[PDB]
């Protein structure tokens, strides 16, 4: 079957994990 | 063996037989175009009626490939010996740049009409020492 | 229909938000940094 | 004079009459022997 | 230095000269005497006449009142060789700078400090492998 | 000019020529189409370009295979030219400098020592060669394409 | 700023001083060459990089070399 | 003056014009040149860089596998593979009006969507993944592995965590690790993998995440494999007639060596994927036993390079251990130049032997991939180059390396760029002089006079594999050679895979072939010479012997000694770009037209055209683009619209990048200072004063940008081309 309606916004909550160790290691490389 | 299979001399060739009839004239001679027909006939053709030709070194197609090599490079040292040899004539006569410029006619004549012995030449000159020069005489650029 | 797929609500802000945002971000930054100046 | 014969033997002039010399050699000999793909 | 006399050039103004940024950050002053009243090039357009005497003009940067002085002493029968150009700051801080010591920098002088001077030749340089992570350059040491 | 010529090329064939009827009706090559067509630049690329360009690579076999020929002899020079026009000879001298040492190497070198163009003409070259292969080109395709009109 | 070095092969002949455009370049008395003179280079602070030096020397290669280096308002040749 | 950008380069911060910006942009990555940057903080900062570049990739990933388990078709493209269309993602554009959404509503898709040319459908249902819910699984774990790297960059990052400089340079643990674990136990996992989930999917089993712990993947479990007999696994293997995911013609066997093509879906077979995989996987892991550790026994690099002289080469290869392990630049280029060795490789294989299911009928996929990696390829080498240049420039000791075959390639650079001009000499002359040839003679109604050269090396080197379609009669194309009566289990499968003349296993090769190899041998040649006189005159020269002090990238030197415009050694990667994009031109041209050929059948054409540059000029580029324009027209909009704007879009950026590669600085400087006084006596205008003193782009930065928008114009035009021109006759 398709992909259910409530899954693509976990996919939106998961994804700001990504974003904000990103973001960590990103401020990180900066010094 | 049967060394090239997909390939059917000109005079078995289906589509070849069909265009030779139909040759055109490059000369002047109307014949030209059955000349061709005549003469192209003896090569080994492809399934689409042009010839080719085969350089992987046989004999049966010396004359494709082993013949205007031998007779290129024949020409092309007698050139590069002739060139060689009046531009080191030069190299001893007032000012060496303009003789290079100004052609020495009576001396690039007489350098040129003794050009058909230029491979023993060569070797005469490589077995004295005189073709090639040596690394440690040559101006060279930091490493 | 434009949104064959779940949640056809997502896509329309995506694509705002990625409008208004990095660029914007981008240049802002750019001027940001060339703002400390230095009058001596 | 040697003046005039001086600049019949410059290097345009020469490398014209030799480049006019083989055209002419090339030309006659695919005049009498056209169409050599190969030797027969 | 203490003074810039001079008269201004007779000139009907040109779009080439000095700023906003050039009053502002900086300028440059050129001071001269000339033997008569003549015509000259400025350097940012045009040509003006520059009066008899004492002369003095403002232009945007250096390279300008040095263009101008080699033009001086080249064109004109009567040279001009005291031509005096002065850098001046936004808050009337004027120093010399052309000539530097009263003489043109082309011919030696005594009473000069030897600058950028090296002991070697190029190809003496030193290998950047043997300088690498450190501030410095293969010509800087 | 390239522009010029172009306009001038397909407003005449569009909106001017073509054959007369013995009504008095009058048909045009690209049936009028430049009004309508020529106000987008894939109408350049396709109905005057692609469209009007077949007559000069289809030109093989008659007497205006010559155009071809010289259409992508011109394709081939205005290439060549940004050899010079996106390089600079420091690079060139430097190459010079390892084949003149191979020259030495057999002791052929001229006593004319050979040096790149210089910048200026560096740049000369590029434009002349630029200016040649475009022209060549715009010349076959022009004469070609005027002569399979009737 | 730019970096102008002057190297002992340097014979002092005061070319590149007649060639610079910003009297960015002098001429110190030295014991090394005839003339007994050496190039200088003390008012850095306005050398463009033009390399009209370096075109103006005679020696087996350069005596005189410039390095660009960090570009400023004077060595950018600003005027506006 | 200074400000604060750049923070890394006090010099590009105390420039107070626009050029602050720029180089402080194109010195982002250059961790050598920081103020005070230690040998330790740039291998640490480059160590984090890697962490957070592998977590870039598999977010790329994840977001690929997404949007095909969001709005792809995954589910019907597995029931008809040969006639539905992949989905690619779905179009969100408020600017669309009625022919492209007429247009753009296709591939079962009840909304504008864009078709798939990826080839990643074929790759997913190759790989087991029959539903949409495995996708977004394996999608889910992707977006937790990213992160999984990033803390581990960041906390690397750490003082406690950070590795230490001897860490970073040991070479044999490094090795003896990528090899045993990252190459040996990978490779033996995903063969795992490919016998426990895609050989039982390939059945109608369904194998995931619930039920792989006790369903084995033979009927005989792991007792076999301990049994010193193992043609069990061999068993029956997968009949001719079997049909993929169902259990119809399907056997037993998961480890086979039969060879071939699987008759149906016209790729390899998943058996014998496997095998290759575990095999590869025992040699990797033996190659990770060799560089000893904290156990004595073991080899140590450092010896074995000192110890491998030459009486021709004096210092062989002493002293290299201490020079390659110290520069990263060295390290750089070795790992492009064999990467992109290998893309190529992979380019040039995935074509002829694929291993995906239903991927060689689609050919709008299998043309995008070749030309892709191909591309990837091409830059991956002119970047080798690029960084030994880099290595001559910063990291080259000439008393390290004294004597050694490295320092002999400096000694005799003359002689290497003069033999590489030679033969680019020799190349050119007589391919133009060919081609050039066969349109003078077809044009004058004689196409009887064709020089046309019959490949016979590479013809018999086809027939050395089995090829009779020439009829060599050597090795494998005679049935006598004692090659053949090896009982090898592959042979049978191999022989069938290669004479049909259905597939592109071996194609037939003619004249035009040789031609156009002959000007790929000489875009090689010569782009090869290009990048090796730009590393090797990196140090020095006569021009400029002290081209090591100005360092790798500079302007020039100026107009004196008759001129000295793009000296520099990467002024000659610059040049070079050019080359290896006419190149990559040149060899896209062959494979699509020749391919074009297969698939419509029409291989006369190509073997009848490609001879004269004619062919190549109408036949291909004006034949081919019928469709390519016609995606928007004055009558309607097809779904070839955006690829119609797509190529006139590259067209304009090619001819933008002609604007900064033929006109230089000084004028734009000067028209720049117009406007500047035009701006500061402008009334209610001068009163807006700017911060950053406005200044024309710089020379190195003028070829930068012009060579970017050639690239770019370069790129994006051949693939609207080739990607249009394909979904077209047969997409
Ligand atoms: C006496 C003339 C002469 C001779 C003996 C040579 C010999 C050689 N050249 Mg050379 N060359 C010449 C003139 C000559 N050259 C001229 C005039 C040019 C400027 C166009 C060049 C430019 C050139 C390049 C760029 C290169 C060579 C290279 C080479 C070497 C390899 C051969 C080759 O590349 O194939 C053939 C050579 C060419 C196609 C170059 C053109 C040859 C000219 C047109 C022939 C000269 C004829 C001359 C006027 C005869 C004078 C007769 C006299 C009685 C008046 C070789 C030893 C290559 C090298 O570095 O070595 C590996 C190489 O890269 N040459
Ligand atoms: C890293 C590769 C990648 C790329 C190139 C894209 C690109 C795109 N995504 Mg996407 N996305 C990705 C990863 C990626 N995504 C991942 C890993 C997820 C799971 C969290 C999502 C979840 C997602 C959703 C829910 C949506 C998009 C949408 C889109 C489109 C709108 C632009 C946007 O705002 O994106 C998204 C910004 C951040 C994810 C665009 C073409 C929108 C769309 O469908 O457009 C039609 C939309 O609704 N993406
Ligand atoms: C540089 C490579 C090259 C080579 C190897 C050849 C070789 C050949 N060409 Mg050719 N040609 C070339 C370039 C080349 N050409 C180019 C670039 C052009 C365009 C100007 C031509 C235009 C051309 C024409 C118009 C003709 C040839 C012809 C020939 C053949 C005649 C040989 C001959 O005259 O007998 C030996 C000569 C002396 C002993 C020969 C096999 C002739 C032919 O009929 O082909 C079979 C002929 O008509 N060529
Ligand atoms: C079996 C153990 C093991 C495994 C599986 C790996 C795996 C990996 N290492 Mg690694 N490494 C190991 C042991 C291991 N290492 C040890 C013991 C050392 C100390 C010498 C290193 C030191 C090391 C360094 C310095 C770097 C890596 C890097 C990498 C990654 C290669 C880049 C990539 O992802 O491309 C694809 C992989 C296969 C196709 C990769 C995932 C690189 C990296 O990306 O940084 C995270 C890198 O810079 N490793
Ligand atoms: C693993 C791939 C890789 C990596 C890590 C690097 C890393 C680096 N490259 Mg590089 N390069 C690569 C591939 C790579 N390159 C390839 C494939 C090419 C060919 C297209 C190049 C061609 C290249 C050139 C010509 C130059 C670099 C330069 C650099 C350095 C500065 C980059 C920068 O910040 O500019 C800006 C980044 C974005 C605008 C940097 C350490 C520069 C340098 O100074 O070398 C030290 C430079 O001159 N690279
Ligand atoms: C169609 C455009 C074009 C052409 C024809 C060439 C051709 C060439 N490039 Mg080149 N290049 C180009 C574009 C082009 N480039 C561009 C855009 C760039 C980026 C700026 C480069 C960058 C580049 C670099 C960096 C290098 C080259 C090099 C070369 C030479 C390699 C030698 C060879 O190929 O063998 C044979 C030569 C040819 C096939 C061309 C000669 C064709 C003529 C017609 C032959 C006949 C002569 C003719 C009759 C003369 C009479 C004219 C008369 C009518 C007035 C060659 C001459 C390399 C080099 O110098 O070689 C050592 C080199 O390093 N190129
Ligand atoms: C390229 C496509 C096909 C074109 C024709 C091939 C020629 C290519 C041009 C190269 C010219 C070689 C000039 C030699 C220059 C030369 O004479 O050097 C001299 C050298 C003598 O070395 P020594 O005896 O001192 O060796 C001691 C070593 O320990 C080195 O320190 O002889 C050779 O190296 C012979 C092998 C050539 C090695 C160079 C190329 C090798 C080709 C690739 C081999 C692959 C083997 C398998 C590896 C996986
Ligand atoms: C077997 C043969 C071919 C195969 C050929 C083989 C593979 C080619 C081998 C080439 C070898 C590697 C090179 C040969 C010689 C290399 C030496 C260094 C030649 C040096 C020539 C120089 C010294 C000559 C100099 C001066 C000579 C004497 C005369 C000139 O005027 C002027 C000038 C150039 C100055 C193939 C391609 C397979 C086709 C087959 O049908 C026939
Ligand atoms: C205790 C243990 C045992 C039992 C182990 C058991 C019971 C399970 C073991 C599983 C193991 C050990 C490894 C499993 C690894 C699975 C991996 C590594 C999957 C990796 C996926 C990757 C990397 C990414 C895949 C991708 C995804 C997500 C996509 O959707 C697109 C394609 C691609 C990008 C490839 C035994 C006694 C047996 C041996 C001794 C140790
Ligand atoms: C700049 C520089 C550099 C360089 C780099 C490079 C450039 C690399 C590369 C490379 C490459 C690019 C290579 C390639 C190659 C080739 C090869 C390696 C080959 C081969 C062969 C073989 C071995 C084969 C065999 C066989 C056959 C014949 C077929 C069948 C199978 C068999 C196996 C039998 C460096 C950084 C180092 C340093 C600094 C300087
Ligand atoms: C290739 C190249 C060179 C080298 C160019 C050279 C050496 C010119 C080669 C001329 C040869 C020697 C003569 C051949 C051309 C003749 C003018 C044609 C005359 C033919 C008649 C005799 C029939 C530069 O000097 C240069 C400078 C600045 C930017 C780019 C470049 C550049 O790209
Ligand atoms: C036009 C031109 C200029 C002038 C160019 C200028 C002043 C740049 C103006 C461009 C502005 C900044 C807009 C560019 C828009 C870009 C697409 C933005 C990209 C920046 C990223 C951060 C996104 C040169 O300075 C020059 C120098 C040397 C050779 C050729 C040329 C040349 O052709
Ligand atoms: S580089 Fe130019 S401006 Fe600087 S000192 Fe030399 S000549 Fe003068
Ligand atoms: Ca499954
Ligand atoms: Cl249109």
């Amino acid at each position: 079957m398709a992909l259910s309606d409530t899954q693509i916004l976990a996919a939106l909550v998961v994804a700001l994990l990504p974003a904000f160790l990103a973001f960590r290691l990103s401020t990180e490389l900066y010094k | 063996a049967d060394d090239f299979a997909n390939l059917t001399p000109c005079s078995e060739n289906p589509a070849y037989l069909a265009k030779s009839k139909n040759f055109l004239n490059t000369t002047n001679d109307p014949n030209s175009g059955k000349i061709r027909a005549e003469r192209y006939a003896s090569a080994l053709c492809g399934p689409e009626g042009y010839p080719h030709l085969i350089v992987d070194g046989r004999f049966t197609h010396a004359g494709d490939f082993l013949i205007p090599s031998i007779l290129f490079l024949y020409i092309a040292g007698w050139i590069g010996w002739v060139g060689r040899s009046y531009l080191i004539e030069i190299r001893e006569s007032k000012n060496p740049e303009m003789q290079e410029v100004v052609i020495n006619v009576p001396l690039a004549i007489k350098k040129m009409l003794g050009g058909f012995l230029w491979p023993l030449a060569a070797v005469g000159e490589y077995t004295s020492g005189k073709l090639v020069m040596k690394d440690s005489e040559i101006p060279t650029s930091p490493r | 229909m434009d949104g064959s797929y779940a949640a056809s609500y997502l896509p329309w802000i995506l694509i705002p938000m990625v409008g208004w945002l990095f660029p914007a971000v981008t240049m802002g930054l750019l001027f940001i940094h060339i703002e400390s100046e230095g009058e001596g | 004079m040697d003046g005039l014969k001086s600049f019949l033997s410059t290097a345009p002039v020469m490398i014209m009459a030799l480049l006019t010399f083989t055209a002419g050699i090339l030309i006659e000999f695919n005049r009498f022997y056209p169409d050599l793909l190969f030797h027969p | 230095m203490t003074e810039l006399s001079g008269q201004p050039p007779k000139f009907g103004g040109s779009t080439g000269g000095l700023l906003s940024k050039a009053n502002r950050e900086e300028k440059y002053a050129i001071t001269w005497t000339s033997a008569s009243e003549q015509v000259f090039e400025m350097p940012t357009g045009g040509a003006a006449i520059m009066n008899e005497g004492e002369n003095l003009l403002y232009l945007a940067r250096k390279e300008q009142c040095l263009a101008l002085g080699t033009q001086l002493r080249t064109k004109f029968k009567p040279k001009i060789q005291d031509y005096k150009i002065y850098r001046v700051y936004p808050s009337g801080e004027v120093q010399y700078l052309h000539p530097a010591d009263g003489v043109f920098p082309e011919k030696v002088n005594e009473g000069r400090e030897a600058q950028g001077t090296k002991t070697r030749r190029i190809g003496q340089n030193p290998e950047p492998v043997t300088i690498k992570f450190s501030g410095k350059a293969p010509y800087e040491v | 000019l390239s522009i010029v010529i172009f306009h001038f090329s397909w407003k005449m064939q569009s909106d001017v020529w073509g054959t007369v009827s013995p009504d008095g009706s009058v048909t045009h090559v690209t049936l009028g189409n430049f009004a309508q067509s020529a106000i987008t630049i894939n109408g350049w690329l396709r109905d005057f370009l692609w469209a009007q360009a077949a007559n000069v690579i289809n030109s093989y076999g008659s007497a205006l295979s010559a155009y071809g020929i010289m259409f992508l002899a011109g394709h081939f020079v205005f290439a060549f030219s940004l050899m010079f026009l996106f390089s600079g000879r420091g690079y060139w001298q430097e190459l010079i400098e390892s084949i003149v040492w191979a020259h030495n190497k057999l002791n052929v070198a001229p006593a004319i020592q050979p040096r790149a163009l210089s910048i200026i003409q560096g740049r000369a070259v590029g434009v002349a060669h630029y200016l040649l292969g475009g022209i060549v080109t715009t010349w076959a395709f022009f004469l070609a394409r005027s002569l399979s009109i009737g | 700023s730019h970096s102008v070095k002057i190297y002992d092969t340097c014979i002092g002949c005061t070319q590149c001083v007649r060639a610079c455009p910003l009297d960015v370049l002098e001429m110190v008395p030295w014991d090394g060459c005839k003339a007994a003179q050496i190039a200088s280079s003390p008012r850095t602070e306005d050398c463009v990089g033009c390399k009209r030096c370096e075109t103006a020397c005679p020696t087996d290669f350069l005596s005189i070399r410039v390095y660009l280096g960090a570009e400023t308002t004077r060595s950018m040749g600003l005027a506006y | 003056m200074a400000t604060k950008f750049p923070k890394f380069s006090q010099d590009l911060a105390q420039d107070p014009t626009t050029r602050r910006i720029w180089y402080g942009i194109a010195t982002a990555h250059d961790f050598e040149t920081h103020d005070g940057m230690t040998e330790e903080n740039l291998y640490q900062k480059i160590f984090a860089s890697h962490f957070g570049h592998i977590a870039i990739i598999f977010l790329w990933t994840s977001g690929t596998l997404f949007h095909v388990a969001w709005q792809g078709n995954f589910e019907q493209w597995i029931k008809d593979p040969l006639n539905i269309r992949p989905i690619a993602h779905a179009i969100w554009d408020p600017h669309f009006g009625e022919g492209a959404v007429n247009a753009f509503t296709q591939a079962g898709a009840s909304n504008p969507v864009n078709i798939a040319y990826s080839g990643v459908y074929h790759w997913f249902y190759t790989i087991g993944m029959t539903t949409n819910q495995e996708l977004y699984s394996g999608a889910v774990f992707l977006l937790v592995l990213a992160s999984l790297f990033l803390f581990a960059g960041w906390l690397h990052l750490q003082p406690k965590f950070r590795p230490s400089l001897a860490w970073f340079k040991n070479a044999e643990s490094r090795l003896n690790h990528h090899l045993a674990g990252l190459f040996g136990v990978s490779s033996l996992a995903w063969a795992g993998h490919l016998v426990h989930v895609a050989i039982p999917e390939a059945r109608g089993q369904h194998v995931g995440w619930d039920n792989f712990l006790s369903t084995p993947p033979h009927p005989a479990g792991l007792m076999p494999f301990f049994t010193g007999n193992w043609g069990v696994y061999a068993a029956d293997p997968d009949t001719a007639g079997h049909i993929f995911g169902t259990s119809e013609g399907a056997g037993t066997a998961i480890l086979t060596f039969l060879g071939g093509f699987h008759p149906q879906t016209e790729s390899l077979w998943l058996t014998d994927i496997a095998h290759h995989h575990l095999a590869i996987a025992v040699i990797f892991i033996i190659a990770g036993h060799m560089y000893r550790t904290n156990w004595g026994i073991g080899h140590s690099i450092k010896e074995i390079l000192n110890a491998h002289k030459g009486p021709l080469t004096g210092a062989g290869h002493t002293n290299l251990y201490d020079t390659i392990n110290n520069s990263l630049h060295f390290q750089l280029g070795l790992a492009l130049a064999s990467l992109g060795v290998i893309t190529s490789l992979v380019a040039q294989h995935m074509y002829s032997l694929p291993s995906y299911a239903f991927i060689a009928q689609d050919h709008t996929t299998q043309a995008a991939l070749y030309t892709h990696h191909q591309y990837i390829a091409g830059f991956l080498m002119v970047g080798a180059f690029a960084h030994g240049a880099i290595f001559f420039v910063r990291d080259y000791d000439p008393v390290a390396n004294k004597d050694n075959v490295l320092a002999r390639m400096l000694e005799h650079k003359e002689a290497l760029i003069s033999h590489l001009s030679w033969v680019s000499l020799f190349l050119g002359f007589h391919t133009l002089g060919l081609y050039v040839h066969n349109d003078v003679v077809v044009a004058f109604g004689t196409p009887e006079k064709q020089i046309l050269i019959e490949p016979v090396f590479a013809q018999w080197i086809q027939a050395t594999s089995g090829k009779a379609l020439y009829g060599f009669d050597v090795l494998l194309s005679n049935p006598d050679s004692i090659a053949s009566t090896t009982g090898a289990a592959w042979l049978p499968g191999w022989l069938d895979a290669i004479n049909s003349g259905t597939n592109s296993l071996f194609l037939t090769i003619g004249p035009g072939d040789f031609l156009v190899h002959h000007a790929i041998a000489l875009g090689l040649h010569t782009t090869a010479l290009i990048l090796i006189k730009g590393a090797l005159d990196a140090r020095g020269s006569k021009l400029m012997p002290d081209k090591k002090d100005f360092g790798y990238s500079f302007p020039c030197d100026g107009p004196g000694r008759g001129g000295t415009c793009d000296i520099s050694a990467w002024d000659a990667f610059y040049l070079a770009m050019f080359w290896m994009l006419n190149t990559l031109g040149w060899l896209t041209f062959y494979w699509h037209w020749k391919h074009l050929g297969v698939w419509s059948g029409n291989v006369a054409q190509f073997n009848e055209n490609s001879t004269y540059l004619m062919g190549w000029f109408r036949d291909y580029l004006w034949a081919n683009s019928a469709q390519l324009i016609n995606g928007y027209n004055p009558y309607g909009v097809n779904n070839l619209s955006v690829w119609a704007w797509m190529f006139l879009f590259g067209h304009l950026v090619w001819a933008t990048g002609f604007m900064f590669l033929i006109s230089w600085r000084g004028y734009w400087q000067e028209l720049i200072e117009t406007i500047v006084w035009a701006h500061e006596r402008t009334p209610l205008a001068n009163l807006v004063r700017w911060k950053d003193k406005p200044v024309a782009l710089s020379i190195v930065q003028a070829r930068l940008v012009g060579l970017a928008h050639f690239t770019v114009g370069y790129v994006l035009t051949y693939a609207a081309f080739l990607i249009a021109s394909t979904a077209g006759k047969f997409g």
